[PDB]
């Protein structure tokens, strides 16, 4: 997202020099690359101390947010915003039956 | 009336606990005090069954990481899931 800006330009130069039947290949703007806002994956409390039959509803709602890349409420999105994947952290004080 | 005073054969959820506590303490004396199983029941019935239901998934629970004669009952029903 930031580290990729180098590799793109070297690859573009390789194809720009090669083309003798033309000049000037186009590019997409910088905010296509830099922004983690156009991708799907861009206060709090410990979930474990809650009653069980409220914990299930809260954790299920958070997980459904988590699957589509949106940061949770009692699942925190660990820092990235470079390459591919991302990781998430549910609290380790969550009840065992739910946690597994 | 006062009643014919129900026997130990009849009453079985309070005298049952009394007998369970008593034979547990008797066995603990007959070894010396190095056995140590409190609680004739506990946690509940449904909690232990849900625990064992999670044992059959093949993962962690609240009594494993995957009277006092409950352990003999518990071993064959946990060993299904192991």
């Amino acid at each position: 997202l930031q580290q990729s800006l180098e590799l793109k330009r070297k690859m573009l130069r390789d194809k720009q020099n090669k083309k003798n039947s033309g000049q000037h290949l186009p590019i997409f703007p910088a905010w296509v690359y830099e922004r983690p806002a156009l991708i799907g994956d861009f206060t709090a409390l410990p979930i474990g101390t809650l009653p069980l039959a409220s914990q299930e509803s809260a954790v299920v709602e958070d997980l459904l947010y988590v699957l589509v890349g949106v940061d949770g409420r009692y699942v925190s999105a660990q820092p990235l915003a470079g390459r591919q994947s991302r990781t998430f952290l549910v609290d380790p004080n969550l009840d065992l039956s739910i946690r597994e | 009336g006062h009643r014919e005073e129900p026997y130990l054969t009849e009453a079985g959820r309070d005298a049952f606990d009394k007998f369970c506590r008593l034979h547990q303490g008797e066995l603990q004396l007959l070894a010396g005090g190095v056995l140590q199983a409190p609680q004739p029941v506990l946690v509940k019935e449904c909690e232990l069954v849900k625990d064992v239901l999670n044992v059959l998934i093949g993962v962690v629970s609240a009594t494993f990481s995957l009277p006092e004669s409950i352990s003999s009952l518990l071993s064959e029903v946990a060993e299904y899931g192991t």
